[PDB]
């Protein structure tokens, strides 16, 4: 940063690495016909099959018009108790299918009842700070007022994340490691930012400046890639 | 229930009885 | 009883297969397509989620840093932390 290029000196970045979101995978399946007879209670369960014995058994009863308007009466209301239960069952599956996707982080700043909160004193606050967007600076907002998803620590964040609907706000680096060894943490979304990370040396060191063609020489045979795979892939 | 009266029209139609004997 | 009543429930399932199958398609053909839904130059300035930029050196770009409405600006500020847009 212009903060830090100031205060000290800079090679070109040996990674550029963003911050991400992370949430874990809630890992919902639907069961069987015990998630099938859902919008109805269990009395009109009894009730359905109760009603269609009786039309059988007066059927049988008459072996001993009238067929006529007692069948159009039957399928009449058969009708009108089909078209009631699948404008429910419909309208009930519809209702369910507008919630979903709103997991926008432009969702976030509006209200207070998802959590979702950075590593205190990472990076991560310096960049919402920094922010100039209305929407992370409205989040910022919320996390001025009053902290309610901040943590300070990756584990306080990955258990809030276990413990709440708490999206852990942290260096995308630390998420890529950590959902290489943990598959129920996942990363939501992409990139927050693109930002580099560079090798600090003193103000006035032509060492950053061999740093630098080093690193042009390194990151052209991706010598570093071979350090990537064996420290964010375990 | 919201259906209730329609519950009890499906089985009010069972009783309806015309002649069958002559 | 052998065509009656197992033909009853016979065709009692299939009422079954097609009333969840006419819900199922009726909830699939509503939610295909909800949305008319934008049309407008500061909803881009809503949102955070979707690419949205003047081209740099150009009288937009002029133009939204002459900008001093709040949205169009805040267009600007985005366009001046990210010289991305």
């Amino acid at each position: 940063t212009h903060v830090r290029e100031k205060a000290i000196d800079f090679s070109k970045p040996f990674m550029t690495l963003g911050v991400s979101i992370l949430y874990r995978k809630p890992n919902g399946t639907n069961p069987s016909v015990f998630s099938f007879l859902n919008p109805l209670s269990p009395d009109i369960w009894m009730y359905v099959l109760l009603a269609y014995l009786g039309v059988s058994v007066v059927l049988f009863v008459i072996a001993r018009l009238s067929t006529r308007i007692i069948g159009g009466i039957w399928w009449f209301f058969t009708l009108i108790i089909i078209s009631s239960y699948t404008a429910n069952l419909a309208a009930f599956l519809t209702v369910e299918r507008m919630e979903s996707p709103i997991d926008s982080a432009d969702d976030l700043a509006k209200q207070t009842k998802i959590e979702y909160g950075a590593v205190k004193d990472g990076a991560t606050m310096t960049f919402f700070k920094k922010s100039k967007i209305s929407t992370f600076e409205k989040m910022w907002a919320f996390m001025s007022s009053k902290p309610s998803a901040l943590v300070k620590n990756n584990e306080e964040g990955i258990q809030r994340t276990l413990t709440a609907d708490y999206a852990l706000l942290m260096e995308s680096t630390t998420i890529e490691y950590i959902t290489q060894r943990n598959c129920n943490l996942t990363q939501i979304g992409g990139l927050i930012d693109s930002k580099g990370y560079g090798i600090g040396t003193p103000m006035g060191s032509p060492y950053r400046d061999k740093i630098t063609i080093a690193i042009l020489q390194l990151q052209e045979e991706d010598k570093l890639h071979i350090m990537k795979e064996k420290w964010w892939r375990g | 229930q919201k259906i209730g009266g329609i519950f009890i029209v499906l089985a009010a139609g069972l009783v309806l009885s015309v002649l069958v004997a002559v």
